């Protein structure tokens, strides 16, 4: 009986367990799909893209961006400006397996706003987003 | 009905059955919305198609149907075969518990193979073609019949772990291997399940299947003294042989050459594409650990072949 | 060898303890870049400034002076506290027993309330102001002071659970009473300090330490007969009676009042503004099930009255 | 033995002490989801405004991180590609939101659809950039 709920208890843990790493990569994929690539412009100010292969998607790169631009980044310390810039020449699935990757398909200027102007020399066109 | 539920054991799963069964179709909804299809039914269909998606109710299938295999198993053993072994005459506590345990073995392995036979004839892996277990990897979505015969097998060989956990019957000496056999096959209907391989387990539980059902025939009659017993065991070679080591090594051998080949490769955590050259060592090691464990078996059955000799 | 090791169980945490000050000391870094300094002195301090942050580093430094508590506790008892009670002419080897404990807690309790009310001192919490537990709320960096007064009390309370945990002497009435006690000032100094209430749990512990410490005195002079056990214990009721209910309850109060009115109140896991409607139960009842303990124990000391 | 009574209360203590360092790093880094309730405004039959709520500790940055969340969960690109703006407002503060029921106007929304329908995101993106997944 109780010998069996432990049994039953440990097996429906092996079936949660199993059933959130299957949706914590789904949801998580970027992790573990998309490096993070990080150019240091001026300042607080760096240029952000991600890299990596087949699954490292738009998506993910846009994902993987977002995350180090509000994680890298504190407003409540300093309010941050930031840019994403979509590549227009790439589908969203471009990256291929190989190193030898071209533009990605997603790139970020984000710093602090103590360099908010070098941010929309950098940003150019491109949408300024504040946080 | 407390003396009814101590000499007739399936009687209490047997109410819950007709209980529930009654309550699902007296509710006149007898869809996806109904609480108790939850239970009696096969969930997540991809609208009309025949195609089902998994999930948290697929749980709800096994435990309900842990519960009709417990009435099933116990129903057969009170009413049906446990008569059939007086009517045989065997004349033996040890030895008529034993051939119990091997005549269930026949019923639902004899069912469960040729259901097995019946859904992989309808299906591309027929006469276990290793390709299709990859190209359409991952299979995200089931059949009618692949979920069914998933979760009924993982209903099935839950309620047989459940009663062996439970001890009911004083343990013998190869509960070893039976608790091993149950977690084992157990841990891999889930796994090949969760992870979408349902097109390469369904091959390797058929393999699995089929040479059971002649192993539990042959030791049957082992039990029981005919002619035909060299001659089912004589079966059971060619079966064991051909269905756990030749179609075993070639569905052991198309994970070396063919999880690469056939489908995607490229691994993809967001749309579940986990068929990569991580999952390659894990799928090996586990489909190699089964067939040295069928090796071993296999040495079994040749030195005891060699006493039948 | 082991017979040096064994007469004076202080040998045995001496080296780690030499050996680490030597290596620090010897090695021309001496600064955050070096391996030991993690361990030896207080990581994660902030530019120039007094205040220190948190992380694991504080796990490391709490850790090495676990075996410095470990060889101050040690060396203390075999060098000074068992000649003390045998050069103080003590019958009872059970009573000596205890008053190696008691001899300990007036020395640890009795550097760590002038250490606590130092820091306190030096800081705008003093005259256990309950409007700076809040003003500044959360208070993520502590000064040098502070940091080595929570890490130094969450190690030393640490190596005590530990060698009550290891059972140096199984048999003790109070073992159970200990345990908690033991548990309860580690738990309080690690939540206080991880949840940025550092500024709160020191009047808290402050009131601690300086009843235990006049607890401890009346205590010994219990076991080494003497008139002035009486007075100084008769001290320990007043200062008790202020220290554990008189700034407790103040402190209550201001749990119930200057929580919700002084500081942020707004719940912000993007800031770690943890002081809200949440941990306002949280924290009363922390320190209510704190005060209820020393209701009891008031009611003790009463009995012995 | 003794000594493994020290490693378990040393294992259990140091599991507690990081399992609130955990508590209190993957709140603060998934604060977006305590404090910003994602406020989803269908618009057609793939394209929704999109938008999040929340008190004051709904920053701009929760906002715009709650709303990607969506975005990037609520629609799959493998699927079918997705077209989605955000669009910032910029007359009100990064810290905006107030404490009660009454908070005005979100500091970002965005309009995400499948590319079914991205003819119809574009026309609610009002010459907002437009993004792609
Ligand atoms: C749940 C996950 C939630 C995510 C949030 C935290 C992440 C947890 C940390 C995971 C550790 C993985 C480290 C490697 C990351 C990586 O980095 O993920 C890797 C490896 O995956 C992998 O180990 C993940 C673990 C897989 C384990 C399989 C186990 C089987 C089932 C287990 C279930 C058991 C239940 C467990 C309960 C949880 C992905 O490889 P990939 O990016 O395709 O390779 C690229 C490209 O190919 C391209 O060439 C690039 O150029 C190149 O640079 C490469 O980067
Ligand atoms: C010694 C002490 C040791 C204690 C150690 C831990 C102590 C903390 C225990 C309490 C934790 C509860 C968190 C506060 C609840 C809250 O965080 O409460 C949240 C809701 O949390 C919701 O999601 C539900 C709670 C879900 C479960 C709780 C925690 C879940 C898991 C925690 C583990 C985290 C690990 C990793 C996380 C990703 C309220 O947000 P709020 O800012 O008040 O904003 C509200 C809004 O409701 C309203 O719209 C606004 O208008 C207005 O401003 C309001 O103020
Ligand atoms: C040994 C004794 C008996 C022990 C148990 C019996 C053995 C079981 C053997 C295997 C049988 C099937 C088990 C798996 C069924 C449920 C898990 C599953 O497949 O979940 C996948 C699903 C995601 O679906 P997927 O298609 O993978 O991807 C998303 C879809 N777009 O996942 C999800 O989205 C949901 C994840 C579910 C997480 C919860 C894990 C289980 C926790 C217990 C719940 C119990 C309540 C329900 C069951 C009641 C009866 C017990
Ligand atoms: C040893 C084998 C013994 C015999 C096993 C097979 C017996 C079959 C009958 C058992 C009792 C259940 C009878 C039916 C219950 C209700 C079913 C129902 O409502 O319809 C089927 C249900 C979904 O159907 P429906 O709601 O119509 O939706 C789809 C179409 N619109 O979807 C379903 O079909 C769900 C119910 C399926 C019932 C069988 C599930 C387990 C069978 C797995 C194969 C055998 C397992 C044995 C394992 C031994 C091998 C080791
Ligand atoms: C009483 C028991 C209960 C606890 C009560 C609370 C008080 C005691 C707390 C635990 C003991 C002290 C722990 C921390 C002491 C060292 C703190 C520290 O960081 O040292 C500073 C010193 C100067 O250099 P630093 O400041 O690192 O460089 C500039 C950048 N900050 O850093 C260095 O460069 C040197 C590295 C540190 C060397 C310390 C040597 C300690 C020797 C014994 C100290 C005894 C403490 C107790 C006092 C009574 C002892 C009988
Ligand atoms: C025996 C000790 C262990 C010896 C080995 C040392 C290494 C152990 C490694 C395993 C355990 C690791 C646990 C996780 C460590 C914490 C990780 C970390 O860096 O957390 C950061 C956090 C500070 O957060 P903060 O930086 O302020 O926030 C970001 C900026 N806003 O940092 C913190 O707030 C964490 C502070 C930790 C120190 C707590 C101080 C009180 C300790 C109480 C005593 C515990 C003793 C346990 C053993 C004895 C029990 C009887
Ligand atoms: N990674
Ligand atoms: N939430």
């Amino acid at each position: 009986i109780f010998n069996l709920f432990r049994v039953c208890f440990i097996s429906l843990l092996l079936i949660a367990a199993v059933e959130y790493f299957k949706y914590g990569t789904r949801i998580n994929y970027e992790w573990f799909h998309c490096t993070p690539i990080k150019e240091p412009q001026s300042g607080s100010v760096i240029k952000l893209w991600a890299r990596g292969g087949p699954s490292c998607d738009k998506r993910g790169e846009y994902k993987t961006i977002v995350k180090r631009i509000t994680r890298d980044y504190e407003p409540n310390d300093e309010h941050l400006s930031f840019c994403i810039i979509e590549n227009d020449n790439v589908p969203p699935v471009h990256y291929p397996i190989h190193e030898d990757k071209g533009e990605p398909g997603y790139v970020a200027y984000v710093g602090y706003d103590t360099d908010s102007e070098l941010v929309q020399e950098l940003c150019a066109d491109s949408t300024i987003y504040h946080m | 009905y407390r003396e009814m539920n101590y000499r007739h054991s399936w009687l209490t799963p047997f109410f819950i059955l007709v209980c529930v069964y009654s309550a699902y179709f007296l509710s006149g909804n007898r869809t996806e919305s109904n609480p108790l299809h939850m239970f009696v039914a096969i969930s997540y269909q991809v609208d009309g198609t025949d195609s089902y998606a998994k999930g948290i109710k697929d749980l709800s299938f096994v435990f309900f149907y842990m519960i009709f295999f417990t009435f099933l198993r116990e129903f057969l053993m009170d009413v049906v075969i446990r008569p059939f072994t007086v009517y045989l005459n065997v004349t033996s506590e040890h030895r008529q518990k034993r051939m119990l345990e091997q005549m269930y073995a026949i019923f639902y392995c004899g069912v469960s193979g040729p259901f097995g036979l019946y859904i992989m004839y309808h299906s591309d892996l027929w006469l276990f073609k290793t390709k299709p277990m990859y190209r359409t990897y991952p299979v995200i979505t089931n059949p009618f019949l692949f979920k069914i015969f998933y979760l009924g097998q993982a209903a099935f060989w839950a309620q047989q772990a459940c009663v062996l956990v439970l001890q009911l019957e004083k343990p013998r000496k190869d509960y070893k291997e039976l608790v091993f056999h149950h977690i084992v096959t157990l841990l891999l209907i889930w796994s090949s399940y969760v992870f979408h391989f349902t097109k390469m387990g369904l091959a390797i539980y058929i393999t699995m299947d089929v040479s059971d059902f002649f192993l539990s025939l042959s030791k049957t009659l082992n039990y029981l003294n005919s002619v035909f017993t060299p001659f089912v065991f004589g079966l059971f070679v060619f079966f064991w042989i051909y269905l756990r080591h030749v179609v075993n090594i070639r569905i052991l051998w198309s994970v070396l050459t063919e999880f690469r080949h056939e489908g995607n490769y490229v691994l993809n955590f967001a749309t579940q594409q986990y068929k990569c050259w991580i999952s390659l060592p894990i799928v090996f090691v586990l489909i190699a650990a089964l067939q040295l464990v069928n090796l071993y078996w296999l040495f079994l059955i040749l030195r005891i072949l060699y006493r039948l000799i | 060898f082991r017979e040096i090791s064994y007469r004076h169980a202080w040998i045995a945490p001496l080296m780690i303890l030499i050996a680490v000050y030597s290596a620090y000391f010897t090695s021309g870094n001496t600064t955050k870049t070096n391996v030991l300094h993690r361990f030896v002195a207080v990581s994660y301090q902030i530019g120039d400034t007094n205040a220190y942050g948190k992380g694991i580093n504080d796990l490391c430094f709490v850790f090495y002076y676990m075996i410095f508590f470990t060889f101050l506790r040690e060396f203390l008892m075999d060098v000074v506290i068992r000649p003390f009670a045998i050069r103080l002419h003590v019958t009872s080897k059970h009573r000596i027993k205890r008053i190696m404990e008691q001899m300990y807690a007036i020395f640890y309790t009795g550097v760590s309330g002038p250490f606590g009310i130092y820091c306190m001192y030096h800081s705008d919490l003093w005259f256990f102001n309950t409007k700076a537990m809040y003003r500044t709320y959360p208070d993520f960096t502590n000064p040098f002071l502070f940091k080595v007064f929570y890490l130094g009390q969450a190690a030393f309370w640490a190596q005590q659970a530990c060698i009550l945990v290891l059972q140096l002497e199984k048999p003790r009435k109070d073992h159970n009473e200990l345990t908690f006690h033991h548990i309860v000032t580690l738990l309080l100094i690690w939540s206080s300090y991880v949840f940025h209430f550092t500024k709160m749990g020191l009047p808290i512990y402050i009131t601690m330490d300086v009843s235990d410490f006049l607890l401890s005195f009346s205590k010994t002079l219990n076991y080494l007969d003497s008139g002035l056990a009486f007075f100084s214990f008769a001290i320990f009721v007043v200062a008790w009676i202020y220290l554990r209910h008189y700034i407790n309850l103040k402190i209550l109060w201001s749990v119930l009042t200057q929580f919700r009115t002084e500081g942020n109140y707004v719940l912000n896991f993007a800031t770690q503004q943890y002081k809200c409607w949440i941990s306002l139960p949280i924290v009363f009842v922390l320190i209510g099930a704190l005060q209820l303990v020393n209701l009891y124990w008031l009611f003790l000391i009463f009995r012995v009255l």
